[PDB]
RNA sequence: AAUAUGCCAC
RNA sequence: CGCGGGGUGGAGCAGCCUGGUAGCUCGUCGGGCUCAUAACCCGAAGAUCGUCGGUUCAAAUCCGGCCCCCGCAACCA
RNA sequence: GCUUGAGUCUCGUAGAGGGGGGUAGAAUUCCAGGUGUAGCGGUGAAAUGCGUAGAGAUCUGGAGGAAUACCGGUGGCGAAGGCGGCCCCCUGGACGAAGACUGACGCUCAGGUGCGAAAGCGUGGGGAGCAAACAGGAUUAGAUACCCUGGUAGUCCACGCCGUAAACGAUGUCGACUUGGAGGUUGUGCCCUUGAGGCGUGGCUUCCGGAGCUAACGCGUUAAGUCGACCGCCUGGGGAGUACGGCCGCAAGGUUAAAACUCAAAUGAAUUGACGGGGGCCCGCACAAGCGGUGGAGCAUGUGGUUUAAUUCGAUGCAACGCG
């Protein structure tokens, strides 16, 4: 209902699943759209093809609110950072800043140990 | 790694700059180091075997330089 | 093979249309080596489609042939645990040979009665999209959009 | 992804 | 001794309380994969229900006893 | 007596050397709220778990603990264990230049004393993250494991104790001598700083290699070369670093340390193969792509097994079974 018109797209793509959310200048989410959701189950919830589409559905799920610019910011260190932003311009939103926000501890906690397989 | 869609720049060659950004500040690799955690030991062993695998291709390198094969 | 194929076998445009597509056609419908059989029967479903629609004989098989013809399968690639139904883009070659291939089995697997009749009345069908050969290309290409996010290999 | 074992002179 | 149960393929359990018919797992057998075995895969058979006698047109089932196996109780002096 | 060993002073130098105190930003977690919807999280797949009681995502503001991205370097310091944000206070060692000073004041070290990673123990705190134990899901024939989701001690601090590690350059400390090369780091001298250049000299440190040594692998001026001083230690394997007894400890246990029996070996380094669920490069109807079969049916034939007086003997993984 309310008109943005000028929008931020955090892209969060981990190892296993792409959530896109478009928000106004503020961090007041708009939507949502996930790969999981976008009907892909275990081996292909995490490929860029599903972050595509993922975005795409995220895009057209915000059409109302007539948001025609966007920042961009990336996190994560998933397949979901390319495609997602190559089907954000292909919506048509135009991506006027583009970041990588990844969160890189300046040490920081202790990563969990690992894996053996 | 923040870069700005400047006047006339179209989004391909954005997305390109912008890849080329978050290489050089490397940030995936970082990520990637961090996923999990690596005992102080496994660091210093691979960091010296790193650096000895370095010297010997190097050596070898400019040994080979001195070697006809054909 | 680990080397590679010379060029493709010679094949003789068959004597009614001179079609080679017609050719690879009867060949794939002959069993036991007998071309005679195939070409009879091949020529009896061709004319009999034809009076039944009103298209020339070769346009109408091209009809039948393009409405089944595919355009991407899917083939297995391993990784682990699980494998990867990966979505390729079919050479025209591989197309026409699958689209006959399925008309064929569809054709025999049909109830009724001369060869000849099963395959023109298949045929027909491929015509306007019902026969068993156009569910299973259905089938392909559904089974590889659902596969697509492993396209990009 | 799972894939354990091998006793009868030589 | 009283009271509550139980007896079902080779083993463990269902079914039975609402009498019209007995299933599951393991096991066994046959084949398969393996150099061979185990695991695994695919097919098959197997108990006529503790027992006697009734009831009923029909009893694993309901009933009465009988046999064996558990559980509770066998107290006050 | 002497000074060349050893030491002191004078000037500077580089450093995660140590102890104490403060603070900084990034990040995870949690709490309060705003937007905002049905998923999230996880895996090889999956499920446990979280979520419509509104999660995840995103934004704001707090709380608290731990560790210090980049610099970062077979770089530096330290006797070793070890030490890495920034700042301040106290403090140890090394090194260089020139001179003066003392005048063998030295080297080693049984017993002794101190320090000594991590785990662990005691008391009082602290507790974000991680995580033995534990629980659930999965895998499997089983899976009291690997994997997943949570999670306590503990990791953190103050003090005390333990006193062990593959505490390792598996190389005791000190001193002298014996071809080189390429670096790294830290001073110092000359000239020309004439372009951060060369030309020397000290200290520490990395790689290659010469003579020599070594069983070989290898070491090689930082020796495992040639010698000297002192100390520690070894005497086949297993039993056994165990038992008993002392000492230490709050306990776990540590330290000192046998024996009986038993075997004729155990072992190190290299060699040729073979093997690898090691790597690289290949090939074959090996797979993949196709066509047609067998396994089901009846029959033929051979085999095993039963049978019989006899069902003659042989072949019986592929490479026996329409085989002699
Ligand atoms: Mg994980
Ligand atoms: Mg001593
Ligand atoms: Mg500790
Ligand atoms: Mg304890
Ligand atoms: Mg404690
Ligand atoms: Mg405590
Ligand atoms: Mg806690
Ligand atoms: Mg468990
Ligand atoms: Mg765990
Ligand atoms: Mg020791
Ligand atoms: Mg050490
Ligand atoms: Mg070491
Ligand atoms: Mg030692
Ligand atoms: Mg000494
Ligand atoms: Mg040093
Ligand atoms: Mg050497
Ligand atoms: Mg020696
Ligand atoms: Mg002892
Ligand atoms: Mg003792
Ligand atoms: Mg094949
Ligand atoms: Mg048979
Ligand atoms: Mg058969
Ligand atoms: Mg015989």
């Amino acid at each position: 209902r309310k008109q943005v018109s000028d929008g931020v797209a955090h892209i969060h793509a981990s190892f296993n699943n792409t959530i896109v959310t478009i928000t106004d200048r503020q961090g007041n989410a708009l939507g949502w759209a996930t790969a999981g959701g976008s009907g892909f189950r275990g081996s292909r919830k995490s490929t860029p093809f599903a972050a595509q589409v993922a975005a795409e559905r995220c895009a057209d799920a915000v059409k109302e609110y007539g948001i025609k610019n966007l920042e961009v910011m990336v996190k994560g260190p998933g397949p979901g950072r390319e495609s997602t932003i190559r089907a954000l311009n292909a919506a048509g939103f135009r991506i006027t800043n583009i970041t990588d926000v990844t969160p890189i501890p300046h040490x920081g906690c202790r990563p969990p140990k690992k894996r053996r397989v | 790694p923040v870069i700005k869609v400047r006047e006339n720049e179209p989004f391909d060659v954005a997305l390109r700059r912008f890849k080329r950004s978050c290489e050089k500040a490397g940030v995936l690799a970082e990520v990637r180091r961090r996923e999990f955690y690596e005992k102080p030991t496994t660091e210093r062993k691979r960091a010296k075997a790193s650096a000895v695998k370095r010297h010997a291709k190097k050596l070898a390198r400019e040994n080979a330089r001195r070697t006809r094969l054909y | 093979p680990r080397r590679r194929v010379i060029g493709q076998r010679k094949i003789l445009p068959d004597p009614k249309f001179g079609s080679e597509l017609l050719a690879k056609f009867v060949n794939i419908l002959m069993v036991d080596g007998k071309k005679s059989t195939a070409e009879s029967i091949v020529y009896s479903a061709l004319e009999t489609l034809a009076q039944r629609s009103g298209k020339s004989e070769l346009e109408a098989f091209e009809v039948a042939l393009e409405n089944v013809r595919p355009t991407v399968e899917v083939k297995s690639r391993r990784v682990g645990g699980s494998t990867y139904q990966v979505p390729v883009e079919v050479r025209p070659v591989r197309r026409n040979a699958l689209a006959m291939r399925w008309i064929v089995e569809a054709a025999r697997k049909r109830g009724d009665k001369s060869m000849a009749l099963r395959l023109a009345n298949e045929l027909s069908d491929a015509a306007e999209n019902k026969g068993t050969a156009v569910k299973k290309r259905e089938d392909v290409h559904r089974m590889a959009e659902a596969n697509k996010a492993f396209a990009h290999y």
